[PDB]
């Protein structure tokens, strides 16, 4: 989850989110440098009483100012597109889990072997147990085995929603009539939070996601106890 | 640009009046609504 | 002849500056705003379970 | 039919300072007044219908 | 006859984020196979794989609505 | 006389004045809605109600600031006043149809206020996506009043576009080629082609939404074989060009302000600026799916929309550098309008740079529908389009009125607004990176500090807006009448005095071919 | 293509009139023949209550709310089947 | 483009034209100052003598002020230009802006 | 014809600066006040 | 001297350091003694007094370069008034907190925060850099 | 007195009355959809027609009767009409995009096929082929009308323009009959939605273009057009070719290829 | 196959349309449809700028292909010069009214 | 006294531009070096050192014992 006064991304929980962090660091340096160079050149242009107001020849300098940005763009797009396809790669999941968006809560279905399904609703602020996070806790968490490739399939039974877990780098829209696929692999056990990320009516702010990542043996006994 | 001196000068005091009246005109109705929000909600 | 800024420049800068610092420091500290700063180095963690 | 365009050009070029939309005569005035009465009439009725639709009917 | 099924494997016919046709095709394959079998004096157990795959992929409410519509005579796919 | 003059106008200056007054009023409406947003978010918990009332306010803020404030001021107000002066034309091609473009906007704004008054308003986002926006999740009149409001604003602008294109092509002096018209004139013509090509596609998509809501069509409804994602394509097909429509007249006013207060007779690299604005208009039509990176699109499609969106940086960078090269060697006049333009150049560049971060589909997975996007688009709208508007307004106020503003108050106004908009939006980058979604009426506790500062900033912008009203009142109250304006040889719109006669260029300019 | 006519001396009224009467109208008269021949009613199909057809998310703003604007009793069944 | 020497020569020629008129004098000075240079003493010398032929004392003093202005922060250039112009200032009776108190704000 | 010149090419009068202040206050003040009142109208329904 | 509105189409005077010789004289009407001064300017300028030379300059031009380029105290007024209106804004924020905002949620109470902080540490929130990485699980305190 | 060739238009009330008619039509439709009532709608449609009538009337007064349409003004009208047509092409483009999107990827609710299960398309060789022959024939008649007008032949102009209008009316009556005979409706999923909305707006455009042609026919009867100056006829002809070309696209995409 | 019955412009054009038509037949351009061709622009050979009043705005495109146009009012009297290139212009006032 | 030396009088603005743009370029290289050492590599090294001897089961057992989990007591 996010922590107070946070500036940047939540720490990466998956190899893909870690790649996004390094690619954002690379792109932010380019953003700072270009922004800084603009500000500095503006201040340069404005700090002299020397003048030169006759017609100025443009084509020479226009070369520099088209080619250097072209090159900067290629140096962004190369790692950008490496990551895109890296994310698209085949992986062979061990498990498929569906989630259906509703106004205003998520349901989950794990139907590889038994018909396991349940609803996951925000814990109302009046019923949080001490230590618990406002707007973020659910009653029934989405228990998943850690260190394993999981296919998440996302849709909705009413309006649009969007299923997101920032520290895994995940966000997949929940569209009715459509089954969208993403993959999820957590490098660590623990609790990982997200929130509905498409506007969906009165309780849009109040239909969060919590993944509980644990060892496979714990996952299997939990699954059996949820039948 | 150059311009003539004002045809109808607005002194510091007339400006303080135009400024107050202008601010009050945005502040007082919205202030009245935000102030009475509770009345509206648990009504 | 001295204009408005020759005559009143210093006092407007001095008074604007002082008023601005005073009222923002008051607003930031004295009326119960919850800034929700980092607990790091500030909060002693307490048993919750 | 006969080509009576020359008569209409004399009528519409008469130096009587009327704007083009009234320059055909009294009938233009009538048609103008009917249009603008319906428009202004209808617009007040739309405001009435907004204010009616603004409140629940129970 | 090839099991230890965990979940539905990658299928090169449906390589993209939208998996709706994967669920749909496997639902049709299972019910088509069952119909061939139920009729011709053979056994539905040969249809198993399609049933596993569509059970894995398809939202419960889709299967349930599609089942209701086969019952009703209103299922628009060809079986 | 008064009705003849102001309700029946066929005069491009008076119509330009009507659009400035209409846009200035809408601006107060958009500002109030923007303060209601930041009041809800200014402390943790619930102020107004749940997300429905909150999102009615967010939707209306966006529609009013875009359709009733920026477009009518830049295109209706400045385009109408300055375009015919700048080409020595006696009026617009269609001076009577120009007046109906104006007169369709109060009805459109009435339909938008009506939607917020009936039922529970349209809490949809200004993108109005179904199914949230269809007849089951938004039953009753509000969304239909919204779609009608858009149809009238879309008609007002299509007819305007036709009028502006025809005027700029057909009514220049016969010696003046298109490559001897000023940059602002080019920016309005390019904007008008974008309006012409993009608004009919919007009108088709919102029409289809109207019929799924009222005539039992299922364009966007899967039960009938329709697709919610089809609406998003048709909307963004308009929606991307529409943000180039919101900035291009800004770019043209910026070129003229920067050239003027540098004491230059011409902008650096004129044909490069023409090139850049046409390239931006073109590439602005082939990139719309970068609003749809998380909907479930094929990876090659994502890859294409990434790269084509990024290319827009090249022509856009030639313009930023050419503004800097126009300042180079200038006799710099530190007027309040020049401060708005300098602010524009730096803060539009920061916001164009975070648009570049967002072009990367991979990173956009995590940034999409978060406040990082909100920070992006306010750097370019509140510190880009709005800065060009304020720069343009204070520069041309003496032309349009015949009176001077007090420059010291206008500098004060600048400084306040500059502090408030940066305070408001800068910390939204951090709320974005850290995961705070869009269109939330309340947020997990962790997000408290940046939301508190953000809302304090929005109150500082409030104070600037109120002060701006006083500053315009003070000008009209003192009546300091303009005498001489510099650089008229390269700024034709000043050449007929301040304000120009009701009729100008009754006798056309003389320009020979040579 | 050249279609297979000829002509081109010049572009005149006389030519476009030739084409209106010697090609365009006779094509209309021939399609008029073709259509008003394959006319006559076809056997309405068995009614099946498909959920993707006869959609009703909101009543129509005319009649009884359940009839389409150009409702034809012979060939347009209602959500509950054909009219009796 | 041309050498610096040929640039200067074209400007000395422009101002030396015996019957240069007031318009040409103004157009020449107003164009000249748009360039990224402070004009060589020989060019200023020729402009001053055109001022003389035109019976225009005040424009002579303004041409000296604009030389100071074009130097920007390079405070060494103007007194060097005046040093070089001294015999012409003496021969023509042209007082500098500083001798006239016109450098006082 | 129509009046030409400063203060005369506008649909509002600037003849008296205090009447102007009241007209401008009503003009900008009603734009800014409208969304507060619509919020209040919404809350008061339900 | 007096510039009129009805003169806009006529060449006009301007003081600009980039346009040193404007299109008209600052003063065109001459008194008797100013006329005599212009006749005397046709003879040697060495015979003009210092006052005559100043007067000739002031007929031609309005302000000298040092006068037109002078700096002002305007920044003081500007920065001071800006800070005044910014400090005004904090009064609005005071009013809002007093009369509009109710209590913030109980999850900001000091004991809640300490427990929640413990729980975030137990679940190792951001263990690599952002949060739990700053806690020393061995010494049971915040890292120095 | 002006010494340029452009038209300074008399101050007019029609922009206001047309804008208010737009308010009255949109709020009328809202009232009809949500409050069971037609009144505001029929008031809007009335003031809309009145507005169009007076405004285009005055254009005829200012051109034919007052002589303000110099060549420069005509050229501007030419651009205006072309740009207007461009806008209408892009409006139809959004409905073709809708149609291809749904028919190229038919969803499971449709049976995953196109045409959907339970849809029986019209035979494109019957009335739709007749409609096609009609509009193409009317493209040939209106070109004859144009050439006769340029050559100064009032009788053949009138004859060809009349045959053109008669075909436009024919198409409209055939289309009205196919709507009534169609076994599917607008409520029959995305098939009926794309079908009736796209052909419905096309048919609305046939009705507008046929009205514009009838206006040219009466102004011709009254000798308003000269052999060289007749832009309203040219604008009506361009618009009629646009309505023809849209049809050909509908016929190939929806009736033939989507069958 | 063809009779008449269609009026011509010569018979039926009126107003400013007719004034333009008739002036064009005389080789005249009273409504400024055409771009004037420049003379050499010297003081002996100035660009002659017709006007119906005592001043007219000139735009000067000093060199072929300049995008920047130099605008200034030209007044009755002595020839004036473009402030950018010095080319000479002279106003030739009056009449148009036949 | 002494005459003053002839100073450079031409290309003063161009010269200043050239010197500062090259200044800007050398600062830009210095900043990227700071950036790649203070932010980017720092990140790469915090991640790699975290996971070098990371024991995920031991991490799980500490969380379980602290009572955070629904599926694992
Ligand atoms: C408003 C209150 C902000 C509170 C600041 C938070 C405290 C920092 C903790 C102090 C540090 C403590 C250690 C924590 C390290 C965490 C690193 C991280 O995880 O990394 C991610 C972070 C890292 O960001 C930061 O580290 C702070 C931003 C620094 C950017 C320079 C601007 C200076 C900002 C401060 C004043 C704002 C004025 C707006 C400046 C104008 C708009 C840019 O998040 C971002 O990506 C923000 C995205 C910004 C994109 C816009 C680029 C604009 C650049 C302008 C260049 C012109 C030069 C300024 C010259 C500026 C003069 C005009
Ligand atoms: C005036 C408004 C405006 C403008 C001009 C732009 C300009 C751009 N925008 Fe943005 N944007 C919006 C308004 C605007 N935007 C709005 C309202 C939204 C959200 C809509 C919604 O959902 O409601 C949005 C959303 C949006 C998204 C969707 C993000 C998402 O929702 O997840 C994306 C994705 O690419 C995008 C990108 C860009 C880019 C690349 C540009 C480019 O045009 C910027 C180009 C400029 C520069 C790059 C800076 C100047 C250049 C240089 C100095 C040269 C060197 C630079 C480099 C080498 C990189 N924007
Ligand atoms: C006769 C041949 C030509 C047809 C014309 C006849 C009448 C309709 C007029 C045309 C308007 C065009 C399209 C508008 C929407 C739908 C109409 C589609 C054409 C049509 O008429 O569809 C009929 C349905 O009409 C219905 O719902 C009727 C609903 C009528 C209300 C119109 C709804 C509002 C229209 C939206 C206008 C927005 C305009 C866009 C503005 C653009 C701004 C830039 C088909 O009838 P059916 O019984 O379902 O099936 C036949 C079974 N035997
Ligand atoms: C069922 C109906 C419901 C909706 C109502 C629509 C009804 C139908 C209206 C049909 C359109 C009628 C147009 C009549 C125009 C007559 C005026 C005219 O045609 O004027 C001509 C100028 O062109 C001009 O303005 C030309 C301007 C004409 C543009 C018209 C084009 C279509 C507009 C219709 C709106 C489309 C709506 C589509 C929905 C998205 C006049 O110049 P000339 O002809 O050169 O004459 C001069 C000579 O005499 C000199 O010798
Ligand atoms: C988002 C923009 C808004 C920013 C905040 C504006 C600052 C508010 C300005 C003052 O507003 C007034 O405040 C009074 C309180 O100070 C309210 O009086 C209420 O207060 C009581 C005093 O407690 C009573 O005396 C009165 O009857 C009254 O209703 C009054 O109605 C309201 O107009
Ligand atoms: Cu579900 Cu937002
Ligand atoms: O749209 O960016
Ligand atoms: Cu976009
Ligand atoms: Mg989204
Ligand atoms: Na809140
Ligand atoms: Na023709
Ligand atoms: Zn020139």
């Amino acid at each position: 989850m996010a922590y107070p006064m946070q500036l940047g991304f939540q720490d990466a929980t998956s190899p893909i989110m870690e790649e996004l962090l390094h690619f954002h660091d690379h792109t932010l340096m380019i953003v700072f440098l270009i922004s800084s160079l603009v500000l500095y050149i503006i201040s340069l242009m404005l700090t002299t009483k020397l003048t030169h107001t006759s017609t100025m020849d443009a084509q020479e300098v226009e070369t520099i100012w088209t080619i250097l940005p072209a090159i900067i763009l290629i140096l962004i797009a190369l790692p950008s597109l490496r990551i895109l396809y890296m994310m698209d790669e085949i992986n062979n999941p061990s498990l498929t889990v569906k989630t259906m968006g509703h106004q205003w809560y998520w349901s989950y279905e794990y139907t590889d072997y038994e018909d396991l399904s349940f609803d996951s609703y925000m814990i109302p602020t009046s019923e949080l147990k001490p230590g618990e996070l406002r707007l973020l806790e659910v009653d029934n968490r989405v228990v998943l085995p850690m260190e394993m490739t999981i296919r998440m399939l996302v849709s909705s039974e009413d309006v649009l929603h969007s299923w997101a877990v920032p520290s895994l780098g995940l966000k997949t829209d929940a569209i009715p009539g459509r089954l969208n696929q993403t993959t999820l692999m957590s490098s660590r056990p623990g609790l990982y939070y997200g929130q509905c990320s498409e506007i969906c009516g009165s309780n849009h702010s109040f239909m969060p996601i919590v993944l509980e990542l644990v060892p496979l043996k714990y996952f299997e006994k939990w699954s059996a106890s949820m039948l | 640009i150059t311009a003539k001196p004002a045809k109808t000068p607005t002194s510091p005091k007339e400006q303080a009046i135009g400024l107050s009246v202008t601010f009050l005109s945005f502040l007082l109705p919205a202030g009245w609504v935000l102030y009475h929000l509770d009345n509206y909600k648990k009504s | 002849a001295p204009d408005f800024h020759d005559k009143y420049g210093n006092a407007v800068l001095a008074s604007g500056a002082t008023f601005c610092v005073a009222v923002w420091v008051y607003m930031a500290t004295q009326i119960g705003i919850e800034w929700n700063p980092s607990p790091v180095g500030r909060v002693t963690p307490k048993e919750w379970r | 039919f006969e080509n009576r365009v020359a008569e209409k050009q004399k009528l519409f070029q008469e130096d009587n300072g009327l704007p083009v939309h009234l320059k055909g005569g009294a009938t233009d005035n009538i048609l103008y007044r009917v249009t603008m009465t319906l428009c202004l009439g209808g617009t007040l009725y739309s405001l009435y219908c907004l204010g009616w639709a603004s409140f629940p009917h129970k | 006859k090839i099991k230890n099924y965990q979940t539905a494997p990658f299928d090169s016919r449906f390589p993209n984020q939208n998996q709706t046709r994967n669920c749909w095709q496997n639902y049709l394959d299972f019910h088509r196979c069952e119909k061939a079998m139920t009729a011709k004096g053979g056994d539905v157990s040969v249809c198993e794989w399609y049933r596993r795959v569509y059970k894995s992929l398809c939202p419960i409410s889709w299967v349930s609505t599609w089942d209701d519509r086969r019952a009703e005579g209103t299922f628009p796919g060809k079986i | 006389m008064f009705i003849n003059r102001w309700l029946f106008s066929t005069n491009h200056k008076d119509i330009g004045t009507l659009y400035l007054l209409f846009g200035a009023w809408a601006g107060m409406v958009g500002t109030a809605l923007s303060l209601l947003i930041r009041a809800e978010l200014g402390q943790p918990g619930t102020l107004l109600g749940d997300d429905q009332i909150y999102n009615v306010v967010v939707t209306a803020h966006a529609f009013v600031m875009i359709f009733f404030m920026v477009m009518p001021i830049m295109i209706g107000g400045f385009g109408n006043w300055l375009v015919p002066l700048m080409i020595g034309a006696p009026d617009m091609a269609f001076p009577r149809m120009n007046n109906m473009s104006f007169w369709l906007l109060p009805p459109s704004f009435l339909l938008l206020l009506a939607s917020s008054m009936v039922e529970a308003g349209a809490g949809t986002g200004w993108t109005v996506y179904p199914p949230l926006a269809g007849n089951l999740a938004h039953a009753g009149a509000s969304v239909d009043l919204t779609i009608f409001s858009l149809h009238l604003a879309g008609v007002s602008s299509i007819l305007g576009a036709i009028n502006f294109i025809t005027t700029i092509i057909n009514m220049k002096p016969p010696a003046m080629s298109q490559y001897q018209t000023p940059l602002f004139v080019w920016s309005v013509m390019i904007t008008a082609v974008l309006l012409l090509l993009s608004l009919p596609v919007l009108a088709a998509g919102i029409t289809m939404l109207l019929t799924d809501r009222n005539l039992n069509t299922t364009f966007f409804d899967p039960a009938g074989g329709g697709d919610p994602i089809l609406y998003q394509h048709l909307f963004w097909f308009f929606g991307h060009p529409e943000v180039y429509i919101l900035i291009l007249p800004g770019f043209g006013m910026i070129s003229h302000i920067v050239t003027y207060y540098s004491g230059k007779k011409e902008p650096f690299g004129y044909m490069g600026m023409v090139w850049a604005m046409m390239s931006i208009g073109f590439l602005g039509f082939i990139v719309w799916a970068h609003h749809m990176f998380t909907v479930g699109m094929d990876v090659d499609t994502r890859a294409y929309f990434t790269s084509a969106t990024m290319i827009i940086a090249i022509p856009t960078g030639v313009k930023v550098f050419s503004w800097l090269a126009t300042l180079h060697g200038g006799n710099i006049k530190w007027s309040p309008a020049m401060m708005w333009a300098l602010g524009f150049i730096f803060l539009f560049t920061v916001g164009g740079l975070t648009g570049i971060v967002l072009a990367n589909s991979s990173l956009d997975i995590v940034l999409h529908d978060t406040y990082y996007v909100v920070a992006h688009f306010h750097y370019v709208l509140s510190m880009g389009a709005v800065f060009a508007i304020m720069g343009g307004f204070v520069h041309w106020f003496p032309l349009f009125s015949g009176y001077t503003l007090n420059d010291t108050w206008a500098k004060i106004h600048f400084a306040i607004m500059f502090v408030g908009v940066n305070m408001t939006f800068f910390p939204q980058h951090f709320l974005g990176l850290s995961g705070m979604p869009r269109r939330y009426s309340d947020y997990p506790d962790a997000y408290t500090m940046w939301n508190t500062i953000s809302s304090m900033g929005s109150f500082i912008s409030l104070t600037a807006v109120m002060l701006m009203v006083f500053i315009i009142w003070e000008a009209f109250a003192s009546k300091r009448e303009v005498l001489t304006v510099d650089l008229t040889t390269t700024n034709l719109e000043w050449l007929n005095g301040c304000p120009p006669p009701y009729h100008t260029f009754e006798e056309p300019t003389y320009v020979n071919l040579k | 293509a050249s279609a297979a006519k000829g002509d081109h001396g010049g572009t005149g009224a006389r030519t476009w009139r030739f084409l209106t009467f010697g090609l365009a109208l006779p094509s209309v008269a021939l399609c008029t023949l073709n259509s008003w021949l394959h006319s006559g009613h076809r056997e309405r199909p068995a009614f099946i209550p498909y959920h993707h057809l006869r959609i009703r998310t909101k009543p129509f703003s005319w009649g009884d709310g359940n009839h389409t604007f150009f409702h034809n009793p012979r060939v347009n069944p209602l959500p509950t089947g054909y009219e009796k | 483009h041309e050498t610096d020497e040929e640039f200067d020569a074209r400007w000395v020629t422009y101002f030396n034209k015996p019957d240069i008129d007031a318009w040409e004098l103004r157009k020449g000075m107003n164009t000249l100052v748009g360039y990224d240079l402070v004009p060589e003493p020989k060019i200023i010398d020729a402009a001053l003598r055109a001022c003389r032929r035109l019976n225009d004392f005040a424009s002579a003093v303004r041409i000296l002020e604009v030389v100071k202005d074009k130097a920007g922060p390079h405070k060494e250039i103007y007194p060097y230009v005046i040093q070089e112009l001294r015999p012409t200032l003496n021969e023509l009776g042209i007082s500098t802006p500083e001798e006239l108190g016109l450098d006082k704000v | 014809h129509y009046e030409e010149g400063p203060g005369k090419n506008i649909p509002f009068s600037v003849e008296n600066k205090w009447r102007l202040l009241a007209m401008m206050t009503l003009f900008f003040g009603s734009g800014f006040a409208a969304p507060f009142f619509i919020v209040r109208h919404q809350l008061l329904k339900k | 001297s007096v510039v009129k509105s009805e003169d806009y189409a006529l060449p006009s005077y301007v003081d600009r350091r980039d346009y040193p010789l404007p299109d008209v004289a600052h003063v065109k009407n001459l008194s008797a003694s100013q006329k005599a001064l212009k006749e005397k300017e046709k003879a040697s300028w060495s015979s003009l007094s210092i006052d005559e030379k100043v007067e000739l300059y002031r007929l031609k031009f309005k302000e000298s370069f040092a006068e037109m380029n002078r700096s002002t105290n305007e920044w003081k007024t500007v920065v001071g008034a800006a800070m005044f209106f910014i400090g005004f804004t904090a009064l609005l924020l005071i009013w809002e907190k007093h009369y509009v905002y109710g209590p913030i949620p109980h999850t900001f109470e000091e004991e809640w925060v300490a427990k929640q902080t413990k729980r975030m540490l137990d679940m190792k929130v951001a263990p690599i850099q952002g949060f739990s990485a700053k806690w020393d699980y061995d010494k049971n305190e915040w890292k120095k | 007195h002006q010494t340029h060739a452009y038209h300074m238009v008399n101050p007019s009330p029609w922009p206001l009355t047309g804008a208010l008619s737009a308010l009255l039509m949109t709020s009328g439709l809202t009232m009809w959809f949500h409050f069971n009532s037609m009144t505001l709608l029929m008031i809007g449609l009335t003031t809309n027609m009145l507005t169009m009538y007076q405004w285009w009337r005055d254009v005829i007064r200012e051109s034919t009767f007052q002589g303000h349409h110099t060549p420069a003004v005509q050229k501007g009208l030419r651009y205006g009409m072309i740009l207007f047509i461009i806008s209408e092409v892009l409006f139809f483009t959004g409905f073709f995009w809708a149609f291809y999107h749904s028919s190229l990827a038919p969803t499971p609710e449709l049976g995953g096929c196109w045409p959907p299960t339970g849809i029986h398309p019209l035979n494109p060789l019957e009335v739709p082929l007749l409609n096609t022959s009609v509009l193409l024939a009317s493209g040939v008649s209106i070109t004859w009308a144009h050439h006769s007008l340029m050559e100064g032949d009032r009788k053949h102009m009138l004859q060809a323009l009349f045959i053109t209008i008669t075909l436009g009316v024919y198409f409209t009556l055939l289309q009205a009959s196919e709507y009534y005979e169609a076994p599917f409706t607008i409520s029959d999923g995305v098939y009926g939605s794309t079908f009736f909305v796209a052909t419905g707006f096309h048919g609305l455009h046939v009705i507008i273009g046929s009205t514009f042609l009838i206006v040219c026919f009466f102004r011709q009867l009254k000798f308003h057009f000269t052999s060289n100056h007749h832009f309203g006829f040219e604008a009506a002809a361009w618009y009629w070719h646009f309505v023809d070309v849209v049809w050909l696209f509908l016929y190939v995409s929806i009736y033939w290829w989507g069958s | 196959a063809s009779g008449g019955g269609v009026p011509t412009d010569e018979e039926q054009a009126t107003g400013l349309e007719r004034e333009v038509m008739l002036a064009a037949r005389k080789g005249q351009d009273p409504y400024n449809i055409l771009a004037p061709k420049a003379t050499s622009g010297t003081k002996e050979d100035p660009n002659l700028v017709p006007s119906i009043t005592n001043k007219r705005i000139v735009g000067c495109i000093c060199e072929e292909d300049n995008s920047t146009v130099i605008w200034f009012w030209l007044h009755k009297g002595e020839a004036q010069r473009c402030p950018s290139c010095g080319t000479h212009y002279k106003l030739v006032p009056h009449q148009l009214a036949h | 006294s002494t005459a003053l030396a002839k100073p450079q009088m031409r290309g003063l603005l161009a010269r200043r531009l050239r010197f500062h743009i090259v200044g800007a370029f050398m600062v830009s290289l210095g900043f990227a070096t700071f950036y790649k050492f203070a932010v980017a590599e720092k990140r790469k090294k915090a991640y790699a050192d975290f996971y070098r001897n990371y024991d995920s089961m031991k991490d799980f057992e500490e969380m379980r014992k602290a009572g955070i989990f629904q599926s694992a007591k």
